[PDB]
């Protein structure tokens, strides 16, 4: 029985960026992302849905630019602790 | 590095540090000349 | 209850030490 | 005459059963200690939280250990170097989960050992000896020290001491050769060469000895029946063993002088060990062994293996296994 | 094989740009590089901050694109963030600050442009080039 | 744990007084051979 | 370049000058 | 004096023991050999000077003599920068001269001079035996030592001053005005213990008690000089002690042996006389600068490094000490007694301090906290920089790996040494160290063990 | 701590202790209605720790038993930033943000039974009793607070099994491998709840302390175990920061 990190690979998780579990290194990808828009990103999480990544206050009309630029990867799941405990999004103890 | 007017003899400063070690192989040499008496 | 085997072994093997120490053959000159 | 000089005469006395001395003074109560809080903690330690991660690691025979995988397991890595007696604890539980036990037996073991060496050392004046016994002994206190002192003072925690057990001895070897690669450092294939060496001429002086046997019983009895304790004579031909043994190579690779063969028996094993020691102890600094990681390349710029980079690939194996949870930070540099 | 001339050939700017270092500046760019880079940069990983690395994918993910040479020697002039947003010339090693960087004020252009070829030629080299920090 | 601490302490320093005066009570005269 | 030559020079040098006084003393008759 | 095995007792590979009792070729023997140190000091740091690049760090070129001469402030300025290269050249230049002196002094006594010195004056001439003159001789030379402690004393005092690590504004070379000479400190530095946060020595950290202890040191070594040649060993020092050569030659291996332990284990954690802009970072100094390193590079990433708890349940970046100050996570708990100049400065007084550590750190502490990162002293013997399972391509060991691991070495052979000689002083004078006799043999007249 | 230095403090066990205010200290912190104000330096200092025993017999009471700390002067929240608000009615409510704000805390039981807690004070919102237009001895933040997993999800047991990282089956023993239950590990977002008396306010420098104690689940070990019910009484103190 797939404990619940192997069931969110499972759902789109494991297929694009979710914004609301996605580790930071995970944007890097997306070009003008890591690491600026990236932690702003992790840091207004969670979003209910993917256009609301557009809301993000202070958010900066490159930034807006870019993000719109690349909806197309993101993705939301419910954001699981399992992820985000501990600031796993920033680093989850990979190098 | 050295100052300028002493880099002609930078080959020379290359191997002085390990000559103590040429003395202690000499203390041999000296003994075998003798026989190792 | 291996635990009781192992400390069994083990003081057996002590046992033997003191034994030869203290109840050793004396070496006598002759 | 007077009650001290009394006592004096009675520690220094030759005709102790066991010589006792003034490095025995030393000697005994601290090899009693260590012994016995070593046997306590091996039947009877708690877990020990060796990573100071809070994983605890049960080292005794109670806790489910058998005689192979049970240990005094090495204090905690929060302890570091710091002195910690059982009169720094809040409480004995908290003692034994913080691995006090470890420092307890280990600090007395040193210092018992070097006073047995001291000891051998008075024994061998009080008997008129020659006084050279210690120093063959040194080469084994030397290792004990390196392994157990040196290597956690510079590794900076007495977490990474070798444990007082024979799994937790292999675990030790096999993070040292991960961290240090301690195969491919000169001074421990001179330990290699000092063992090898060392039963190589146990054997050879031995079997020569025997070989050459006079004989002195007859086929029923021990051959050994034939050498009487405190005998003057010689109770083997080393002439005999000489003409054999400068047959077996050649002649002049042989020693006929039993004096200089002994002290050539002393002396390979004891050399071996300081040089092995002396490579633990260098190793406890990072000075490590050679590498030799990607030192041929071919003519474009590709990297040709050698047998030193599948050591390299197994080393690696180790070192990302070993104290899975410890490390938060992507260089082992503790 | 040899170290050809394709082998040597590098991608010179953004634009399609193509050029090719001589063995000499080949060698020379190994040369600094093993000198001053190896530091942090050991078979091109970043010891301080391994999410950008020198291998070829991270270098083309950065922006601009530093995939190229000119963006290598550029960023080796001003370096900046891995988005191009913040400056970098008080925490990477540049020419552009001898005062805090005395290790790289001996450096020419010649050295800088050679430094970046080699770090776009040792990833075909090494499959292991840009990877984890244990690898 | 004080208790125990400065028990620890005088057993300790009364074998090293023991060692330390031991060999200060003219030990090179303990041998079997010359004693000058 | 040079800098292998003159430094085996002063090396070789160097090296004879021990036993070039261990063998002028046994060859003339000095202390030895 | 005879040399050869018949005349002597002495095979040749132990000839230097036919030297006892010749005191003229003893002398000899050891100006020559001085004259070989100083040959080293001179010959070493004029390969240094050459093989010197100093716009790079010393430490990065394998240098270990050129430390020793910036950190009692020649040719350095703040930051240890390079000034002036002509100083090292200098001290280089001046120990080869006197090395040349000193040679030719030891090789005049050891094969023209006087054989013994005693029959032709009193003062040099010397018996081993006679313990007035080897109380006289160490007098003359802790004389010297005394004034060779004041030597440093007054360059740090009057002559430009030592290099601070620990100087405001930046490390620097300064003049210490007010060395501590209050006996607390200097000599309950003698009584610290000597394990983990206290030190026993290893731990002074400031030039000023460094100072005060050396003017102290001076004074001991020229008053115990005073008194040493105007007494001689009282009663129970002769009854306790070994009279003869090599039993003072035993002695000494012993103080030799413990002071290479010890000056091993100073260069290993002490950065105040071995200040890490010239010898690098001790490995304690590279452990905390990862951690920082990354505490710094995830805190800008927008991790909140106080609440931050690792896989284990223990702070990823922070926690407590078992005393409970706050220092950095991870395996370097065990370095949490490290103290840099670098690290201080987000220092309160329960250890780090969140304010500082979220608002305080400056890119110069992150610049230096990346340079003793990647600089720990690890590596290979054949000099491959880094843990030993990475690649070849970075060609670097710490210069304090090198002074440890040596005087390590040569502390453990010394103490073998000492083992050897006062073992075979204490059987010569009782007599038995040719051998037993077997005419007196004294197992022969004992009672039977059991 | 008082007002010493970290020289005077280190190795003392002082770093593990809240600050106290004073003695003759009977103030009151007077707030307006509907302003919210800052708490700086917010400090928790455990002194009592219980773990609800649970009976094999049932339906019987549990009687907390008291354990002692085997982990050292490790055992204290401090520098914890948070803010109280004050509502319409007169409501105060505590409200933790950040700081050093966990302890992991291992407690030794009659038995031997060695229970690790995840002592905190994450997330934590507390409130008062409505109308007060002041904080005084009286002031009691009741509330909830977050308690993680004990170990994260990066955790390995000793067979290298664990959330998102390791295996997911018993690798020792083949052909038993998917067999056990602990294959499975989980970190469940347990749940506390706290109460904050407050006992001495200074109002003049606004520091205020007080005595705590606060109900919360043990390490299940990733879900290996249920958890116990642990038990902390301590002291805390803080500034408020009046303007
Ligand atoms: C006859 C006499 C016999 C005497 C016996 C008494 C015991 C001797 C052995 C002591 C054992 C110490 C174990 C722990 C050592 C340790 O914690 O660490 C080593 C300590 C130094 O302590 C360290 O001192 C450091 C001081 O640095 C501090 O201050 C510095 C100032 O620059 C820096 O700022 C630094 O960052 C800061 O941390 C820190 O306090 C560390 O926490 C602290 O551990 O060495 C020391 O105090 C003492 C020097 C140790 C010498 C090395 C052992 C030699 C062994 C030889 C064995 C040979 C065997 C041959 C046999 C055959
Ligand atoms: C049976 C047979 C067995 C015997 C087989 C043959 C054995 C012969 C006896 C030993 C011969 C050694 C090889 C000599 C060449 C050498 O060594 O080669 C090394 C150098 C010359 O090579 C240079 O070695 C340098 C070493 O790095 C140094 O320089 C680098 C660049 O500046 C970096 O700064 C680096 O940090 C620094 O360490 C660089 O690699 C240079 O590129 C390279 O040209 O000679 C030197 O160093 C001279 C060193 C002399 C002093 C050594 C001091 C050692 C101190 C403590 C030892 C402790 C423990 C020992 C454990 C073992
Ligand atoms: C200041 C220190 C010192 C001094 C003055 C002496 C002096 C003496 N020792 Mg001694 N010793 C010392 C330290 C010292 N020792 C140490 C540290 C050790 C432990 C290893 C010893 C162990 C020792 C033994 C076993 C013996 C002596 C003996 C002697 C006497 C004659 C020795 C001789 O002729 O040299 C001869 C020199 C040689 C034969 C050359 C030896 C070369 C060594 C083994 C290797 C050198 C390695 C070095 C690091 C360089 C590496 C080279 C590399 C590049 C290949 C003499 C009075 C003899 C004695 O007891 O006399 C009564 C004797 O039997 N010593
Ligand atoms: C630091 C090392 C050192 C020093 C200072 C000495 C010193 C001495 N040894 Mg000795 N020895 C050593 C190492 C050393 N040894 C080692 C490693 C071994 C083992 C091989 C020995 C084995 C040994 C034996 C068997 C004997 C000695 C003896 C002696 C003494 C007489 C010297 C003599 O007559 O020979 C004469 C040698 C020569 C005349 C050859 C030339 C020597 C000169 C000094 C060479 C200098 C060259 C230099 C580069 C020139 C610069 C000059 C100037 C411009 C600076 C003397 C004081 C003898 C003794 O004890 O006397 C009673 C003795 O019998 N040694
Ligand atoms: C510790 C080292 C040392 C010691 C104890 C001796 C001892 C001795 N030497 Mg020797 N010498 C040495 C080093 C040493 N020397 C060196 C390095 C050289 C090379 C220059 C010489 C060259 C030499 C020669 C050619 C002769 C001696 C002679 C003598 C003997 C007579 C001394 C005398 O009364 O003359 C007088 C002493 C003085 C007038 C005192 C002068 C003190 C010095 C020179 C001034 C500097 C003092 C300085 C500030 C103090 C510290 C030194 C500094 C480096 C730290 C005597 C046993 C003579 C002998 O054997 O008689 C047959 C002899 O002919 N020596
Ligand atoms: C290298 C320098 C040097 C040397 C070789 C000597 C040598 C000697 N001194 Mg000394 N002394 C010196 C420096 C030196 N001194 C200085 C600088 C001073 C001024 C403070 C003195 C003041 C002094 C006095 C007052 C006396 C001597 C005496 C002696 C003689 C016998 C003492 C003894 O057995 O030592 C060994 C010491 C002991 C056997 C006592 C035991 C000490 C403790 C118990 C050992 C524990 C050490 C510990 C493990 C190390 C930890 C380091 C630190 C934390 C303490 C001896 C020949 C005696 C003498 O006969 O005078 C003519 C004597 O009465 N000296
Ligand atoms: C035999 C004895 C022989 C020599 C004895 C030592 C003599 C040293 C004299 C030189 C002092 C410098 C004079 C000029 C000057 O003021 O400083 C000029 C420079 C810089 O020194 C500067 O001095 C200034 C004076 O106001 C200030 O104090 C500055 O702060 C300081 O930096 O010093 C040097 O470059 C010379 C290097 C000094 C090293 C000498 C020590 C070792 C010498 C001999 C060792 C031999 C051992 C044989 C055994
Ligand atoms: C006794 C004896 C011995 C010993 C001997 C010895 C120990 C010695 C020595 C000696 C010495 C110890 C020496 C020396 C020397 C020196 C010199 C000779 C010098 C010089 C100089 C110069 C020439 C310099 C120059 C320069 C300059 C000026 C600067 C720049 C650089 C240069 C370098 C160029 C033996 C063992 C063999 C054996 C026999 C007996
Ligand atoms: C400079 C300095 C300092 C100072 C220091 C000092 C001041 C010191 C000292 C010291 C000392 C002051 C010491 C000592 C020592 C001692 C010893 C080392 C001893 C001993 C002993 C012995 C050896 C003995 C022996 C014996 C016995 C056991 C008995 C019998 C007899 C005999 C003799 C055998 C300080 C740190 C502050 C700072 C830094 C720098
Ligand atoms: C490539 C060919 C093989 C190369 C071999 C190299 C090794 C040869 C031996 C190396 C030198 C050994 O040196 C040898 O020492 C012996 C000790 O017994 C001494 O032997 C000799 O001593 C003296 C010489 O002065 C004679 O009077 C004496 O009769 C003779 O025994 C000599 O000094 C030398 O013969
Ligand atoms: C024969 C040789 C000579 C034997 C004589 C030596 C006797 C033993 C002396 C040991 C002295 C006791 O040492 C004393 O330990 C106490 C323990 O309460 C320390 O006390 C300090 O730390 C402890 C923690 O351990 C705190 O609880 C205490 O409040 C604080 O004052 C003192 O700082 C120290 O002075
Ligand atoms: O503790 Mn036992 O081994 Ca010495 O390296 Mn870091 O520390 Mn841990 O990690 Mn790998
Ligand atoms: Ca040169
Ligand atoms: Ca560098
Ligand atoms: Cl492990
Ligand atoms: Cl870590
Ligand atoms: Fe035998």
């Amino acid at each position: 029985e797939l404990n619940a990190v192997d069931a969110k690979l499972t759902t789109d998780f494991g297929q694009k960026i979710d914004l609301n579990n996605s580790d930071i290194r995970d944007f890097r990808g997306l070009r003008g992302f890591y690491p600026n828009l990236a932690s702003e990103i992790i840091k207004n999480a969670p979003y209910d849905t993917v256009e609301e990544v557009l809301d993000i206050p202070g958010l900066s009309e490159t930034q807006k630019s870019r993000l719109e630029a690349n909806l197309g990867s993101f993705t939301v799941t419910e954001p699981s602790i399992e992820l985000t405990s501990g600031d796993d999004r920033i680093n989850p103890g990979v190098y | 590095k050295l100052p300028e007017a002493y880099q002609i003899f930078d080959p020379l400063v290359d191997v002085l540090p390990v000559i103590p070690l040429f003395f202690l192989a000499l203390a041999f040499v000296w003994q075998a000349a003798v026989g190792f008496k | 209850m291996e635990s009781v085997a192992y400390i069994l072994v083990l003081t057996m093997a002590l046992a033997v030490l003191f034994f030869a120490i203290a109840f050793r053959e004396p070496p006598r000159i002759e | 005459a007077s009650l001290w000089e009394q006592f004096c005469q009675w520690v220094t006395s030759t005709n102790n059963r066991i010589y006792v001395g003034w490095f025995g003074t030393l000697m005994i109560p601290t090899l009693l200690t260590a012994t016995t809080c070593f046997i306590i903690a091996f039947i009877a330690a708690p877990p020990v939280d060796i990573d100071g991660i809070r994983e605890p690691v049960a080292g005794s025979l109670l806790y489910g250990n058998n005689i192979i995988s049970g240990a005094v397991v090495p204090s905690s890595n929060a302890i570091g170097l710091h002195f910690y007696p059982i009169w720094e604890a809040a409480s004995l539980d908290e003692w034994l989960y913080n691995g006090g036990p470890y420092q307890l037996v280990v600090f007395h073991f040193l210092i018992g050992i070097f006073c047995y060496m001291g000891r051998q050392w008075e024994l061998s004046y009080r008997l008129g000896m020659r006084p050279w016994i210690c120093v063959a002994y040194s080469a084994p206190v030397s290792a004990a020290t390196a392994v157990f002192l040196i290597y956690p003072i510079g590794q900076g925690s007495f977490s990474d001491g070798m444990p007082l057990g024979i799994s937790g001895t292999f675990n030790f070897m096999i993070v040292f050769q991960a961290e240090h690669n301690i195969l491919m450092h000169p001074f421990h294939m001179l330990g290699v060469a000092g063992v090898f060496g060392g039963s190589l001429f146990s054997a050879m002086h031995g079997s020569l000895v025997t070989s050459s046997l006079v004989r002195e019983t007859t086929e029923v009895e021990s051959q050994n029946y034939g050498y009487k304790f405190g005998q003057e004579e010689e109770t083997y031909n080393i002439v005999a063993a000489h003409g054999y043994f400068g047959r077996l190579i050649f002649q002049y690779a042989s020693f006929n002088n039993s004096r200089s063969l002994h002290f050539f028996l002393g002396a390979w094993p004891v050399i071996g060990i300081w040089f092995t020691a002396m490579g633990v102890s260098t190793m406890a600094f990072n000075l490590n062994g050679f590498n030799f990681n990607q030192s041929i390349l071919d003519s474009q710029g590709r990297v040709i293996g050698t047998w030193a980079d599948v050591l390299n690939r197994a080393n690696i194996g180790f070192e990302v296994m070993h104290e899975r949870n410890a490390h938060n930070f992507p260089l082992d540099l503790a | 094989v040899e170290l050809t001339e394709s082998t040597r050939t590098i991608p010179l700017d953004e634009a399609g740009g193509t050029t090719t270092l001589t063995a000499r500046q080949f060698t020379n760019g190994q040369k600094i590089f093993v000198d001053t880079c190896t530091q942090c940069h050991l078979q091109g990983k970043t010891k301080t901050n391994n999410n950008v690395s020198l291998g070829l994918a991270d270098l083309a993910g950065a922006e601009p694109r530093r995939d190229n040479v000119l963006a290598l020697v550029e960023f080796l002039k001003n370096p900046k963030s891995y988005d191009g947003e913040d400056d970098y010339s008080e925490l990477h090693p540049n020419i552009s600050r001898p005062d805090i960087y005395p290790e790289m004020r001996n450096y020419t252009e010649d050295d800088i442009f050679d430094v970046a070829g080699y770090t776009l030629i040792a990833p075909k080299l090494d499959e292991r080039w840009g990877g984890t920090i244990y690898f | 744990m004080l208790t125990l601490k400065i028990a620890v302490y005088i057993v300790v320093g009364l074998f090293i007084s023991l060692f330390i005066f031991g060999f200060l009570s003219s030990d090179p005269t303990r041998n079997p051979g010359r004693k000058d | 370049n040079l800098e292998p030559i003159f430094q085996l020079t002063f090396l070789g040098l160097i090296v004879l000058a021990g036993p070039a006084v261990v063998f002028v003393l046994a060859f003339r008759g000095g202390d030895l | 004096g005879g040399r050869d095995l018949p005349s002597t007792g002495f095979a040749w590979w132990s000839g230097n023991a036919r030297l006892i009792n010749l005191s003229g070729k003893l002398l000899g023997a050891h100006v020559a050999h001085a004259g070989l140190i100083v040959f080293w000091a001179g010959a070493m740091t004029l390969f240094e000077v050459a093989h010197f690049i100093p716009e790079k760090p010393m430490y990065e070129q394998g240098l270990i003599l050129l430390p020793h001469i910036a950190t009692l402030g020649w040719g350095v300025g703040p930051a240890g920068e390079v000034t002036d290269i002509f100083p090292f050249f200098v001290v280089g230049v001046l120990h080869l001269i006197s090395s040349a002196v000193l040679g030719l002094g030891g090789i005049y006594h050891a094969l023209r001079g006087p054989e013994v010195l005693e029959e032709y004056s009193s003062f040099f001439g010397y018996d081993w035996k006679d313990k007035n003159q080897m109380t006289n001789i160490i007098g003359y030379h802790l004389i010297l030592l005394g004034c060779g402690a004041l030597l440093l004393v007054f360059k740090a005092m009057f002559f430009g001053g030592v290099y601070d690590t620990w100087a405001p504004g930046g490390g620097d070379v300064r003049v210490i005005t007010n060395p501590t000479l209050n006996p607390a400190i200097i000599f309950g530095y003698l009584l610290k213990a000597p394990f983990g946060g206290e030190g026993w020595i290893i731990s002074v950290n400031n030039m000023e008690d460094i100072i005060g202890g050396h003017i102290w040191i001076g004074l001991i070594c020229i008053s115990g000089g005073i008194w040493h040649i105007l007494t001689k060993p009282f009663g129970w020092a002769r009854r306790a002690l070994i009279w003869s050569g090599e039993a003072y030659l035993s002695y000494s291996l012993g103080a030799l042996s413990l002071m290479g332990f010890i000056a091993s284990v100073f260069v290993w954690f002490n950065n105040t006389a071995y200040p890490s802009e010239f010898y690098g970072p001790t490995g304690m100094e590279a452990s905390q600068s990862q951690a920082f390193t990354f505490l710094v590079r995830d805190q800008r990433l927008g991790a909140n490094i106080a609440s931050a708890q690792g896989p284990t349940g223990l702070g990823k970046y922070l926690m407590r000490s078992p005393s409970g100050e706050i220092i950095f996570g991870g395996e370097t708990m065990r370095f949490w007694d490290f103290r840099g100049p670098w690290l201080e400065p987000l220092r309160g007084p329960n250890g780090l301090d969140l304010d500082k550590l979220r608002n305080d750190i400056q890119p110069w502490q992150v610049r230096r906290a990346a340079e003793y990162m990647t600089h720990a002293p690890l590596g290979s013997l054949n000099s491959v920089g880094g843990v030993i399972t990475d690649v070849n391509s970075f060609n670097y060991v710490s210069p304090r790996a090198w002074l440890a691991t040596s005087h390590f070495v040569l502390g453990f052979f010394f103490l073998v040494g000492h083992l050897w000689h006062a073992g075979r002083a204490r059987a010569a004078a009782a007599g038995f160290e040719k051998g037993i006799d077997r005419e007196t043999e004294p197992t022969l007249f004992m009672p039977d063990l059991d | 701590k008082s007002q010493l230095t970290y020289d005077d403090i280190v190795n003392t066990g002082l770093a593990n202790v809240c600050p106290e205010i004073s003695s003759f200290t009977r103030g009151t912190i007077e707030v307006e209605p509907n302003t919210k104000y800052f708490v700086s330096d917010f400090c928790m200092e455990p002194q009592e720790y219980f773990v609800k025993e649970e009976p094999v017999n049932k339906r019987q009471k549990a009687e907390y038993v008291k354990g002692k700390v085997l982990t050292r002067q490790t055992t204290s929240l401090e520098q914890i930033r948070g803010s109280i608000a004050v509502g319409a009615d007169g409501t105060l409510t505590f409200k933790e943000k950040d700081g050093i704000d966990f302890q992991p805390i291992t407690v030794l039981l009659p038995g031997g039974e060695e229970v690790p807690f995840f002592f905190t004070v994450k997330n934590f919102t507390g409130t008062t009793e409505p109308g007060f237009t002041s904080i005084n001895s009286s002031t009691d933040f009741v509330g909830d607070f977050n308690v993680p997993s004990y170990r994260g999800a990066g955790f390995l047991d000793p067979k290298a099994r664990g959330l998102y990282t390791g295996y997911d089956n018993a690798v020792a023993l083949p052909s038993a491998a998917d067999k056990f239950r602990t294959n499975k590990k989980e970190t469940p977002l347990g749940k506390g709840t706290l109460s904050l008396q407050v006992t001495q306010v200074d109002g003049s420098t606004g520091e205020i302390a007080g005595i705590f104690e606060s109900e919360q689940p043990s390490d299940t070990d990733l879900g290996a175990k249920e958890p116990l019910d642990v038990k902390v009484r301590g002291i805390f103190y803080g500034r408020v920061d009046t303007d």
